[PDB]
């Protein structure tokens, strides 16, 4: 896990947690420093899971996007170890401008107006807001793994 | 002649190959076919048999004029017209011209069929290219099931956004061959590109082999320090297999056989469309089209967008091929020439190949046709020789011009008929002919 | 391939080109 993941609770005091309950961790949140971050709203089984694979291996950030499970999918049911309901957030998602690939950053430009009511379309993933300035995207998922 | 034997009747299409040569009628589930120089008769071969339309089917035609592709939302077929024969009576020698067959319930959730295309540069016309509801592209080999058909920009697991290219409203092949556009509507509208998009036995004559090898030497030559890793590794692999295909080409087929793991590439862009229209920001790109502008692969890309507008673009940068590389974008560059507003529901664009420079828009009721010949000439000339000063003062404004009235988007065909070119207009009702100049 | 020097000279032009109409229109 580099230096660019988090996790929250720590990585110490999930380690610490009974073999009981490290199946009904709540509240957890893995992020990327730079990228964005996941908070999982439901409780989470972390069982037979190595607690760094979080980091960088199971949960993973890049621009604008965040895949969670590497190629070859552990197939996890709903509501099975991580695949539960969470909140995503990502950061500068601004619409950019076509002739220069660059992120328009004005909250009055016609393109905001039309990103926003593109977001607000769920793409299985449905929107809870759109920073303006920040550019800062976040929406709900059903099932993290999916 | 509106006075051809083939023609009289009683869904309809038309189509024309080798520089309006041979013609090729469908109507009734009868494929129609006459070489205006050489039958005295035309020939039949019912397929009903095999397939019975409805007004629901597409069908397209290879350039070559060799296979048919007819399909709708749920299955492909492909025939391949008889020329040839004459007496197409054994039921044995009839089932001989059915090539291939595919239905999306032949896979174990089943995504629908938006449109087909052929390989342009694939051998005997071999290669389909299938794009789903799914945005996911497929090549299928028509003459091969010991090749599992090829899937490209398969979904993702992520989230946020541009995973992939989603949204995609339409698919046009370059005029080099081997690179794929597409138009997207994520955004309002973008082009991505799969480069190189190649059928498994590529269609390649040693003047175009000699070209990309050549372009290719042009970028390895090219590279410094400064160049981005990424970048220099695909230079390198793109100057390897090109060198490969150099040695394994047949120059007595002008063909070339191409490994499944060249053929899986991840697309590239967005372009950059630079300078972008202001206005269009509140449209949605609706169709793209390539034209050719001279005799050395030199073209213009055409879009479509909801104010009834066209952006004609040309491509400035040379892209490097690559495979691995997510949202790989470099030299993904096109700037806009010019403009066309023609404030109609602009339903499509076709372009035929013998005629270069020109574009027919299918509005609403018009079938109107653009002419850039008169900017596009130059500019190829000065490309060719090296010189921009022919570009200093030419207006780039295309000649708009009033080709018919149309109630049905009609089926086009370039016909050469007695020296002289003619445009054939196809339509449940009717069946016109029209001059073309050139 | 020999007509190297002529294909890269016809890619520059192309480039130089691009630019022309980059700054031909606003």
């Amino acid at each position: 896990m580099n230096e660019n993941y988090y996790i929250s609770p720590s990585l110490d005091t999930l380690s610490s947690y009974s073999l009981l309950q490290l199946r009904k961790v709540p509240h957890l949140v893995v992020g990327h420093k730079s990228y964005g971050k996941i908070e999982f709203l439901e409780p989470v089984d972390l069982a037979g899971i190595p607690l760094t694979s979080l980091g960088g291996v199971i949960i993973t950030f890049e621009p604008k996007t965040c895949i969670i499970y590497a190629n070859l999918p552990n197939r996890p049911k709903r509501g099975e170890g991580i695949n539960v309901r969470a909140r995503i957030t990502c950061f500068n998602c601004y619409p950019v401008d076509k002739s220069t690939r660059k992120p328009i950053k004005d909250p009055n430009h016609q393109l905001v107006k039309r990103h926003i009511e593109r977001l607000k379309k769920n793409p299985n993933s449905k929107f809870e807001s759109y920073d303006a300035d920040s550019g800062t995207y976040v929406f709900i998922v059903n099932h993290a793994a999916e | 002649l509106s006075a051809l034997p083939i023609f009289q009747a009683s869904p309809r299409y038309i189509f024309s190959s080798q520089n309006g040569t041979r013609i090729v009628f469908i109507q009734d589930n009868i494929i129609r076919w006459y070489n205006v120089l050489t039958d005295s008769l035309y020939h039949s071969l019912n397929f009903s048999r095999h397939l019975v339309l409805d007004d629901t089917f597409h069908v397209i035609s290879s350039t070559s004029g060799d296979l048919l592709c007819l399909f709708n939302d749920n299955e492909i077929f492909v025939m391949e017209v008889p020329w040839g024969y004459s007496n197409v009576e054994d039921v044995s020698i009839q089932d001989a011209f059915q090539i291939f067959h595919y239905s999306i319930d032949e896979e174990e959730p089943k995504s629908s069929i938006k449109k087909v295309l052929f390989h342009p540069k694939s051998y005997r016309d071999s290669c389909i290219v299938v794009l789903k509801e799914d945005d996911t592209i497929t090549m299928f080999d028509i003459l091969n099931s010991q090749e599992k058909p090829i899937v490209l920009n398969k979904p993702n697991n992520s989230f946020g956004l541009d995973a992939r290219v989603n949204d995609i409203t339409d698919l046009e092949f370059s005029k080099d061959g081997l690179t794929l556009y597409c138009l997207n509507t994520t955004e309002g509208g973008d082009i991505f590109a799969f480069y190189p998009f190649l059928p498994s036995v590529l269609l390649l004559n040693e003047k175009d082999l000699n070209l990309i090898l050549n372009k290719s030497l042009v970028m390895y030559e090219s590279l410094d320090s400064t160049t981005d890793v990424i970048v220099k590794r695909n230079v390198i692999k793109q100057l390897q297999f090109v060198s490969k295909l150099h040695e394994n080409w047949n120059s007595r087929f002008g063909k070339v056989d191409i490994q499944k793991e060249y053929r899986l590439a991840k697309v590239q862009g967005p372009f950059t469309i630079n300078p972008f229209p202001g206005e269009l920001y509140d449209y949605t790109a609706t169709n793209i089209a390539t034209i050719l502008i001279d005799n050395g692969q030199n073209e213009i890309v055409c879009v479509s967008f909801d104010d009834g507008s066209l952006i004609l673009l040309f491509k400035d940068l040379e892209m490097s091929m690559s495979w691995d590389v997510d949202n790989y974008v470099y030299n993904n560059s096109l700037v806009l020439i010019e403009r066309v507003k023609l404030q109609r529901e602009i339903k499509s664009l076709i372009t035929l190949p013998e005629q270069l420079g020109k574009l027919y828009v299918i509005s609403d009721n018009i079938i109107q046709q653009v002419n850039f010949m008169s900017w596009a000439s130059t500019l190829s000339k000065s490309i060719n020789e090296s010189d921009l000063n022919p570009l200093a003062g030419l207006k780039f404004e295309s000649k708009l011009e009033d080709i018919a009235t149309i109630e049905r988007i009609p089926n086009l065909a370039y016909i050469n008929w007695n020296d002289q070119s003619n445009l054939a207009l196809m339509s449940n009702k009717t069946l016109t002919f029209q001059n073309i100049s050139s | 391939g020999f007509k190297v020097v002529e294909v890269g000279l016809a890619m520059n032009t192309k480039k130089q080109i691009g630019d022309f109409f980059k700054n031909l229109n606003m």
